[PDB]
């Protein structure tokens, strides 16, 4: 019956729940903003090189999860971070070398899709071939957990033109 | 010779009791009788007469062999128990042992976020109890919610004082 409530949700009218997850950590509270601060960081994900506003809502995610102390004295920032959040939001510019790569997806005239990594800073075109590309440059390694694409045509517009819904999914290494 | 009902009816297409209850022959037989169902031919009811009968008892049907118990009726049953609109948190083996259908019951659980009562066969020694386990293919990270209950002894009938064996698995619902 539909009285069953299912994991997976989309777009149809009910509610439902999703698994559950364990591995996960969470902060409420509002930034006073008193006063602002900024500062250069190596996080997870996030933009490099780019000024990003982040307050206590959003830098749970948005600086990914805290890296290991062990590798290298790269906890510094985020231990720093973490304790101005409860205060107050900042401006953290990423800052990273050139070791740190992108992914980009290329997609040829009929579909077929490429796979590549680039480095940061460097800008990617187009050869002949290969119709169009997508790329994200978020920060993330999309490798733990990884980022996959899924895309399914539909209907057209009233004009007529082409149409596909596009769904972003994150998969974690345990299956969730 | 023990009575349990009657009931008068009448055959009229339009018939009517004097409290005002529908005397029409089959809607009266399943609002009164619990038992017993009827069919009346449109074309023959207006010519259908009646008669004094004594002693009527219906003769060749019985369920048959018990004993044997399809796959087949085991996943109709589940798909009866999945489309009964009411509610119910906990489920039962109850003394079913097939694969198939513990392995659909389980998936049950899974997608209705209830509790399963699975139990294996009593029969089998802790030797190959251990790979009963395996076996039932329900182990993993969402056949969580589920339990499976084992019971390698015997006991004595109630009713019949036999020396009999049969699963734990409804005391234990019972306890909890």
């Amino acid at each position: 019956s539909q009285y069953s409530i299912q994991q997976s949700l989309g777009n149809a009218s009910g509610v439902a729940v999703s698994p559950i997850n364990a591995d996960a950590t969470l902060s409420t509270g509002v930034a006073l903003n008193s006063s602002l601060w900024a500062g250069i960081g190596v996080f997870a994900r996030g933009k490099p090189f780019t000024v990003l506003a982040v307050t206590e809502s959003n830098y749970e995610d948005v600086l990914g999860e805290p890296l290991k102390p062990s590798s290298g004295s790269q906890f510094e920032p985020i231990r720093h971070v973490y304790e101005a959040i409860q205060q107050t939001s900042g401006y953290v510019v990423r800052a990273v070398p050139d070791d740190a790569k992108f992914p980009i997806i290329m997609f040829d005239e009929s579909g077929e899709p490429a796979y590549s990594a680039l480095p940061y800073g460097s800008e990617i075109e187009l050869d002949s071939g290969e119709a169009f590309a997508i790329y994200v440059d978020d920060g993330d390694p999309c490798i733990s957990p990884t980022r996959e694409l899924t895309i399914e045509t539909a209907t057209a517009d009233s004009a007529g033109n082409e149409r596909f819904l596009l769904k972003l999914t994150q998969t974690t290494s345990l299956g969730v | 010779v023990t009575t349990l009902e009657t009931h008068t009816v009448s055959l009229a297409e339009e018939a009517k009791d004097d409290m005002g209850r529908l005397c029409y022959l089959p809607t009266a037989l399943e609002a009164r009788s619990k038992y017993l169902r009827a069919v009346v031919n449109e074309e023959l009811i207006s010519t259908a007469k009646v008669t004094n009968k004594k002693s009527l008892a219906f003769t060749g049907g019985t369920n048959g062999d018990q004993s044997k118990i399809s796959t087949a009726a085991y996943l109709r049953a589940v798909k009866v128990l999945n489309n009964a609109p009411y509610m119910y948190t906990a489920v039962l083996g109850l003394g079913c042992y097939d694969n198939a259908a513990i392995t659909a019951l389980g998936k049950i659980c899974a997608d209705r976020l209830i509790d399963g009562f699975f139990d294996v066969k009593p029969t089998l020694t802790y030797a190959e109890a251990l790979p009963a386990v395996e076996d039932t293919g329900l182990l993993g990270t969402d056949y969580v919610s589920c339990s499976v209950y084992h019971y390698p002894f015997s006991c004595k009938d109630k009713w019949t004082q036999s020396r009999v064996v049969f699963g734990l698995s409804g005391v234990a619902y019972a306890a909890k």
